[PDB]
């Protein structure tokens, strides 16, 4: 066995089409279901509809609602526990309401003979004029004593005579006819000694603190069902975590024995088609802000570095079927796009507007929208551009034009008759297929300094850079590759415009030297790149401030030191072994050592002489 | 600004020879040069693009070569319908720009002009002015001198002449000179002579009329 | 078959505007720009501007303030307008289309419009014959023709015997007289004593003024 899990429902009193339709989807949701992650809602079910699939239901996480049913029996015969992680209304984790119709018929049999715990929340019973036996149920065994005060029990039978509880039953309390429907008391029937549940009336049959409905024995693994989490039928306070502080390594480390959390369960791998959040919980799919990927046959959400990948149809396809260009109407549909599947056309019509297709002039400002675009699958076509804009500013993050589709079967990048001065395409590192044509841009400089053949993937691709401002003129006006650029060319005047630096680079920018020995963030170099020193190394006066990335490669620790790592503070209340939280103090040399195991709340010195009371 | 200098102003070649035209750009320009042919009264016609790239429809005896500042249009065995002006154009700097043209002329054996003098027609006179016309037909080369003697005073600032473009069949020229004088200026003198000098006339020929 | 065809009144008063239409066939203005280039004796072939496929224009610096090019794609028609002409502006004006998208290698050209900028009035030519001088004998060579005089503006056409007479015919480039009128000659070489053909008729047409004239040429 490995319990079947269904989603649950939260439609409350809403009715999904015909009674007929409603039941079909109820059945569809719960058929075979053992554990309900969400709520169980049984609603609008009529006379003579077989509801027997409900016999499979062992556990509900949310609430249980049973309302507006005329069906005779609701055989929730194995429901052991309602956690009440959500409430129906106010604060009821179980609500059984107006189960009757105008036709003088309603619900008779709700035999929940195995319902032993409601973990949180109260219960409402009202307007069930055909209900039997339940009114005899002694709720103090089922409901936590904090919720007794919000209990709403109104039992009134006016539609039948009922069967009677077996004399076998305790205090005449039962769920329906027969010995098998007697309440099984597991709380109110037990000696002082026991904290929680029980299975006998003696001192030596208390249930472990950890159990919910009752138990089959003393030990933590004999529970019927778990108050908090279960981990292969051992009830625990929490799922064993993914990271533990490593006393040897002096930091967080993969806890080998660690486990993800799924429902009220601790599990080594999420069920098929589930993703693990950055907190160790199995969820159905990743939050925006983050994305799906994989390390060790485990799908996880990592958080997006910059805008999340988003794919959009180009002009021509989809929302943009029959569109001549990006334009006032359509441009909004581009917000946040990262990759364009298809082509972009920016044409004069965009800026005049077009009374024929009912489109107003495009606010050129709005082209800022394209800044998120990193990939064009087809071709980029720019035949118009705001004249007071110096370069192709909206495409500063374009990394690749794949040129799968091409204008007239030819061009993958076409820039024609603009007022620009530089291309500005500083991120473009690949044009997969197609030809470049840059023509009639009378102020355009820089274009020739690029070796276009390096962006190309196919050896037949051609360039045509014609009738722009001449090499001669640009040179004569200083509009030429910055000093800090290698002989590999420009996309414009600025140092972040170069294809590659003659010396070193920060991020995208070219520089003459890194900040070794002087500077705001002190740095080291690798592959002509200036990488920052970890923020916990002290800026040194005389020599370098670090040799690499870690908190291990400081010359000198800015604050405290923990093994080989410099840290901002000593570890204080990090989760450790055996579920022993971990506390360190900083000595004279500002070096971290363990506190006395006994200092529940951290310490300032060694031993009990370090955490006064 | 980019200058395009074509040369020679007139290229003079024998029919069948390999002829080559030169265009010099003032800034090095890759291969961003095209060439046209323009026949009298015709609109130009593309012959080569990007310095060396053949254009379909153009006969194979047209080629082009060059890169940087120095380009060359070529013709092996020049024909007689290769008589045209040839232009270069540049593609690199805004705005596109053309050279001034080279005129292609076919050399030929010297052919003396046949000279003819025409008194002013009937009526023209009694309508105010007289126009007198000399004609030199089918000559080569183009250098021809025409002086007007009126009773033997040489004339000046009273004539205009006109030369046809080179004939594609016989590859020659035809000049015509027109003496303009109002009535009574004609009708004051008697002899009206037309005097031609040309490579193919051992000594000058003279054609007159009306005494 | 790519073709460009121009229409437009070519004689233009100073400060008046020049308009030329260029009707286009065999491709659409949807996909191709149409350029405008002019030519004169003195200052060469010169590029004037473009209406590119998307409808945006671009004008050479000296015509920035006075060029206007428009189009109507659906009628495949381009419309060149230039204001405030002066005699600098006399030339043959052309439309052109590049061989290749976005380029300037002009494979196709309208027939050109001959544009003349003067404040002078239009005038038809007067026609006088240049009668053949009586020789006596020979057989092969005798010359005669027509003097097409005092017309404005260009051009004029000359055909002989209504076109039925081709070789021998030399029609000279017109010459601008000191009167501001043009003048011309259209001459033909003939078998002496007019062997074979007797009738030598002169077929002068001046379209700008719409004057057809015929003269006959013998010793009157
Ligand atoms: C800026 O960006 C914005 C945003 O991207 C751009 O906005 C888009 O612009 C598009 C271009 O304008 C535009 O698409 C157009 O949609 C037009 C109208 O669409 C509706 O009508 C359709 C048909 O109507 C009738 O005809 C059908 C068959 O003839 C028939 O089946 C219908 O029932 C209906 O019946 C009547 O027809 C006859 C008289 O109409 C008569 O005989 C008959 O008895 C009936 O009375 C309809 O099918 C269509 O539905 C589609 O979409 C919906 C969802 O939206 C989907 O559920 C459906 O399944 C279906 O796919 C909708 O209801 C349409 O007319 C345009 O196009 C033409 O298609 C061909 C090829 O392109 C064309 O040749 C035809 O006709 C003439 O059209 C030209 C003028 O447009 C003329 O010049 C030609 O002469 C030509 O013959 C077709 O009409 C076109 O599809 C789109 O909707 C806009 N989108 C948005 C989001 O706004 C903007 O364009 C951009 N601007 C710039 C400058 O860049
Ligand atoms: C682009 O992303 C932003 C968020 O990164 C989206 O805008 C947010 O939308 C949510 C509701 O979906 C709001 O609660 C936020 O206040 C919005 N943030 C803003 C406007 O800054 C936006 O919808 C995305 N664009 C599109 C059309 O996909
Ligand atoms: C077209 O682009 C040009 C070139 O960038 C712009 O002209 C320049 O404008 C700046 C001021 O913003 C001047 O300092 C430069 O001298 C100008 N360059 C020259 C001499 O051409 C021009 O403004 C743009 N066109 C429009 C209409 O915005
Ligand atoms: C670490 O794990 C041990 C498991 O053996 C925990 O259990 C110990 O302490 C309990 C006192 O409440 C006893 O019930 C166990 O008998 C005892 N187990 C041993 C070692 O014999 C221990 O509580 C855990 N540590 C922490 C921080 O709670
Ligand atoms: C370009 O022109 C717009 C519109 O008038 C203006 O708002 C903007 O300041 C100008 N330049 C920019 C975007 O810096
Ligand atoms: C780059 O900077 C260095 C500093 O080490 C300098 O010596 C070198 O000449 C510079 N070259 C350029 C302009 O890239
Ligand atoms: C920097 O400091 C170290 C001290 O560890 C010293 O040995 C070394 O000589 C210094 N390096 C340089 C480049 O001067
Ligand atoms: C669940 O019950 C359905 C009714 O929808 C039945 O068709 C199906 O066979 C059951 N599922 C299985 C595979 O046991
Ligand atoms: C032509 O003439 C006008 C008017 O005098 C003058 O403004 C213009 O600069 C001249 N340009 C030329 C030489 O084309």
């Amino acid at each position: 066995e490995e319990k079947k899990v269904c989603q649950g429902t939260s439609n409350k009193l809403t009715q999904l089409g015909t009674f007929e339709d409603h039941f079909l989807s109820l059945q569809r949701m719960f058929n075979n279901c053992e554990v309900v992650l969400g709520n169980l809602e049984i609603t609008y079910v009529q006379r003579n509809y077989d509801l027997s699939f409900l016999k499979t239901i062992q556990e509900v996480a949310g609430y249980v609602l049973i309302a507006l049913n005329t069906v005779e029996r609701i055989p929730l015969e194995n429901l052991q526990i309602i956690r009440g992680n959500m409430y129906y209304e106010n604060s009821y984790a179980l609500a059984v309401l107006s189960n009757y119709d105008a036709n003088k018929t309603g619900l008779k049999e709700l035999p929940m003979r195995n319902l032993q715990e409601i973990l949180h929340g109260a219960v409402r019973f009202s307007n069930n004029p055909a209900l039997c036996n339940v009114e005899s149920i002694q709720w103090r065994d089922i409901v936590s004593s904090d919720f007794l005060s919000n209990m709403s029990m109104d039992f009134q039978n006016h539609l039948g005579s009922c069967q009677k509880c077996d004399p076998s039953c305790p205090n005449g309390s039962c769920w329906g006819a027969g010995e098998e429907n007697c309440q099984k008391l597991t709380k109110i029937i037990c000696a002082q000694q026991c904290s929680g549940r029980c299975r006998g009336k003696s001192p030596s049959d208390c249930c472990h603190n950890q159990c919910a409905a009752g138990c089959t024995g003393p030990r933590e693994s004999d529970c019927l069902v778990c108050r908090k989490f279960r981990d292969e039928a051992t009830c625990k306070d929490t799922c064993p975590p993914l990271m533990l502080y490593n006393p040897t390594t002096y930091q967080m480390d993969v806890n080998p024995e660690g486990k993800y959390s799924f429902g009220a369960t601790c599990v080594k791998k999420c069920p098929r088609n589930y993703v693990v959040t950055d907190h160790g919980s199995c969820v159905r799919a990743c939050g925006a802000d983050s994305y799906e990927m994989e390390e060790d046959g485990v799908r996880k959400c990592k958080k997006c570095e910059g805008p999340c990948r988003k794919v959009c149809n180009g002009i021509g396809i989809g929302e943009f079927k029959d569109s001549l260009s990006i334009n006032a109407t359509n441009i909004k549909h581009f917000k946040n796009c990262t990759s364009i599947s298809g082509d972009l056309h920016i044409l004069p019509v965009a800026f005049r507007g077009d009374s024929f297709t009912h489109t107003p002039p495009l606010d050129p400002q709005e082209l800022d929208i394209l800044k998120t675009v990193k990939e064009i699958t087809g071709f980029l076509l720019i035949q118009a551009w705001p004249e007071n804009r110096t370069d192709l500013h909206a495409f500063e993050n374009l990394e690749i034009i794949r040129g799968r589709t091409k204008q007239h079967g030819q061009f993958s990048l076409a820039v024609v008759s603009l007022n620009i001065t530089s291309l500005g395409l500083r991120s473009l590192k690949e044009i997969s297929d197609g030809d470049v044509i840059i023509s009639g841009n009378k102020n355009l400089c820089y274009a020739n300094t690029i070796n276009w053949k390096k962006l190309f993937g196919t050896s037949g691709q051609k360039t045509k850079i014609i009738s722009n401002r001449g090499e001669n003129k640009c040179k004569a006006t200083g509009q030429v590759c910055h000093a800090l650029c290698s002989p590999e060319g420009c996309w414009g005047p600025e140092p972040r415009d170069c294809v590659s630096c003659r010396n070193v680079s920060r991020g995208r920018e070219c520089v003459d030297k890194c900040k070794l020995l002087e500077g705001e963030p002190r740095e080291f170099v690798e592959n002509s790149e200036c990488i920052q020193c970890h923020p916990e190394c002290l800026p040194q006066a005389m020599n370098i401030t670090c040799t690499g990335r870690g908190p291990d490669n400081c010359i000198q620790c800015a604050h405290y030191i923990d093994g080989p790592h410099c840290v901002k503070t000593c570890p204080a209340g990090v989760m450790g072994e055996n579920n022993t939280l971990v506390w360190k103090y900083a000595d004279a040399g500002h070096v971290c050592h363990l506190c006395h195991p006994n200092c529940t709340y951290g310490c300032t010195g060694p031993g009990l002489r370090g955490c006064p009371t | 600004d980019i200058l395009l200098t074509q040369s020679p102003v007139i290229l003079s070649v024998s029919p069948g020879e390999r002829v080559s035209f030169s265009c010099r750009a003032s800034q090095s320009i890759g291969t961003n040069i095209h060439w046209y042919q323009q026949r009298t009264n015709g609109s130009p016609r593309l012959l080569i693009k990007y310095a060396s790239e053949s254009i379909s429809g153009i006969p194979s005896r047209f080629s082009g070569s060059g890169s940087g500042t120095d380009f060359t249009l070529s013709i092996n065995s020049v024909e007689s319908e290769d008589i045209a002006d040839y232009y270069c154009q540049q593609n690199n700097n805004w705005p596109t720009t053309f050279g001034a043209g080279t005129k292609l002329e076919l050399k030929r054996t010297v052919a003396a002009p046949s000279v003819f003098i025409f008194p002013p027609s009937d009526e023209q006179l009694k309508s105010g002015t007289a126009s007198v016309v000399c004609l030199l037909n089918n000559f080569y080369p183009r250098e021809a001198k025409v002086q007007w003697k009126v009773d033997n005073a040489l004339q000046s600032g009273n004539s205009q002449e006109s030369v046809t473009e080179q004939d594609s069949k016989d590859s020659t020229y035809s000049l015509s000179s027109t003496l303009t004088l109002s009535k009574a200026d004609y009708e004051k003198h008697k002899v009206y002579a037309c005097e031609v000098t040309h490579q193919g006339l051992s000594s000058p020929v003279t054609k007159s009329f009306n005494r | 078959q790519v073709q460009l065809k121009q229409s437009g009144p070519g004689l233009v008063q100073p400060s008046q505007s020049l308009s030329i239409t260029c009707t286009v066939s065999g491709f659409s203005l949807t996909n191709y720009g149409v350029h405008w280039v002019r030519q004169s004796p003195g200052k060469g072939l010169e590029w004037l501007g473009v209406i590119w496929s998307g409808g945006n224009t671009d004008y050479n610096t000296p015509f920035t303030s006075r060029l206007s090019i428009n189009k109507d794609n659906s009628k495949s028609q381009v419309f060149f307008k230039m204001n405030s002409l002066q005699s600098n502006d006399t030339a043959i004006y052309y439309c052109a289309r590049a061989l290749t998208y976005y380029d300037y290698e002009f494979a196709y050209w309208g027939q050109g419009t001959l544009v003349t900028v003067s404040a002078a009035s239009t005038k038809g030519p007067s026609v006088f014959p240049l009668a053949p001088s009586s020789k006596s004998t020979s057989g092969g060579t005798a010359a005669l023709g027509c003097l097409v005089k005092d017309y404005f503006p260009e051009p004029v056409t000359v055909s002989w015997n209504s076109g039925a007479l081709t070789s021998g015919v030399h029609t000279f480039p017109a010459v601008l007289q000191s009167s501001g009128l043009y003048s011309l000659s259209s001459v033909v070489t003939v078998p002496s004593s007019s062997l074979g053909t007797q009738t030598y008729i002169c077929n002068v047409n001046h379209k700008p003024s719409n004057t057809k004239v015929d003269k006959r040429v013998e010793p009157k």
